[PDB]
């Protein structure tokens, strides 16, 4: 994590992930992904 | 508007960019002004650019 | 769900035009540098 | 283009074929800013009232705060449906 | 959107405080000929992705590639430039002046390529290979 | 042949380009060290 945005967003209400997966996640909101596409991704396996 | 404020706001704003501009500008002699003036032609202001056109002219000159 | 049995055509020459290229060059990034 | 350390790395890091057309299916555009949130997702964190008040504050700060990805967060926001299937593998990955 | 015409229509790069999307570097001399690798897009001319606006962003990779077909060939010997030139300004709910970009584009695009294909011409100096 | 042999060798390609991305992914931080 390590920013100011990926760490104090990740547990604000219930909070809770993998803290690499969460700052991945955090670095795919800048690589112009399209929102539902990576989370689907991650939930047609996980 | 408060008093006299309309007609001294106007000459506010022919001052107020000298009173910045040339308070950089102090001791530039030859082309060092003109360096200067070129710092001060890549201003973000766009409207200061053209009110002091007549002062950064007579640098150029 | 149904397969049109033409699309594996572009499919075969697509993963050989990627493929066959990056497989090549990536590794002579290194002849690149190493030579 | 750079899918190595975001699509490769983040498909093999996860802890369970679709192994490599994952990153076809999250086969995100470089080019593109089109975030798929309403002003209607601001409500995901009302059901998470544990301590509302620092739950609903911090959504301002965020947006107060001088970086654009605050948006795309809508979905994530709500997260998973199922109990902990996230949350809960940090508790047996911190022993 | 001043700064943007000059860029637009010219092989000029005005750079208002390095605020505008497009600004050039003197990477020239790492590649300098060839594009041994990328140089005109992230790196000898580099695009802050996010100086740009919405409206323009659809489009700001053509912008970016714009202006470089002004400024290449500059170089090398013909006077590639846009007698076109649509002055660029707001308007309510509008944007055709970011329409005008597509026309600018290929335009410059034309030109360029109308000195490559036939001067110093590709169609016939390729063939050598 | 079973019309999956084929596709099965198809997905054995796509595996072939994770493998070349995950040989990217070594070169590009064994970039950083010596050059």
């Amino acid at each position: 994590t390590e920013e100011m945005e990926l760490y104090e967003l990740a547990q604000a209400a219930g909070g809770g992930i993998d803290p690499d997966v969460f700052k991945i996640l955090v670095d795919l909101l800048k690589l112009n992904v399209a929102p539902l596409a990576v989370f689907q991704m991650l939930k047609s396996m996980c | 508007l408060r008093r006299l404020l309309v007609w001294t706001y106007d000459p506010k704003i022919r001052l107020k960019t000298l009173a910045a501009l040339v308070d950089h500008c102090q001791g530039r002699k030859g082309g060092e002004l003109a360096s200067a003036v070129h710092a001060y032609t890549k201003t973000g202001d766009p409207y200061m650019r053209s009110l002091v056109q007549h002062i950064l002219s007579l640098v150029s000159h | 769900r149904a397969r049109n049995m033409k699309d594996f055509e572009n499919q075969i020459t697509e993963l050989k035009k990627e493929n066959f290229n990056l497989k090549l060059r990536i590794y002579f990034l290194e002849e690149r540098m190493q030579q | 283009r750079i899918h190595h350390d975001v699509n490769e790395l983040l498909s093999l890091l996860r802890v369970h074929a679709e192994v490599y057309i994952d990153l076809l299916q999250k086969n995100r555009t470089p080019y593109v800013t089109t975030t798929v949130s309403a002003h209607s997702a601001k409500v995901k964190i009302a059901e998470f009232s544990r301590t509302p008040e620092d739950f609903l504050k911090k959504y301002d700060e965020l947006k107060s705060k001088n970086t654009r990805n605050l948006d795309p967060l809508v979905y994530l926001l709500s997260k998973l449906t199922e109990d902990k299937e996230t949350l809960q593998y940090l508790q047996q990955n911190a022993k | 959107f001043e700064v943007l015409e000059k860029w637009i229509y010219r092989g000029i790069i005005h750079d208002p405080y390095s605020e505008f999307m497009v600004e050039e570097h003197e990477l020239r001399k790492e590649r300098i000929q060839e594009d041994y690798n990328d140089k005109y897009w992230d790196q000898r001319y580099t695009i802050v992705q996010q100086q740009i606006p919405s409206f323009l962003q659809k489009m700001a990779d053509k912008i970016l590639s714009t202006g470089k077909y002004l400024n290449v060939v500059r170089e090398c010997g013909h006077d590639v430039t846009c007698p076109v030139a649509k002055e660029i300004i707001y308007t309510l709910k509008e944007r055709a002046y970011v329409e005008q970009i597509e026309k600018a584009f290929n335009y410059a695009s034309k030109v360029l390529l109308d000195f490559l294909m036939e001067e110093k011409e590709l169609v016939a100096h390729l063939r050598s290979i």
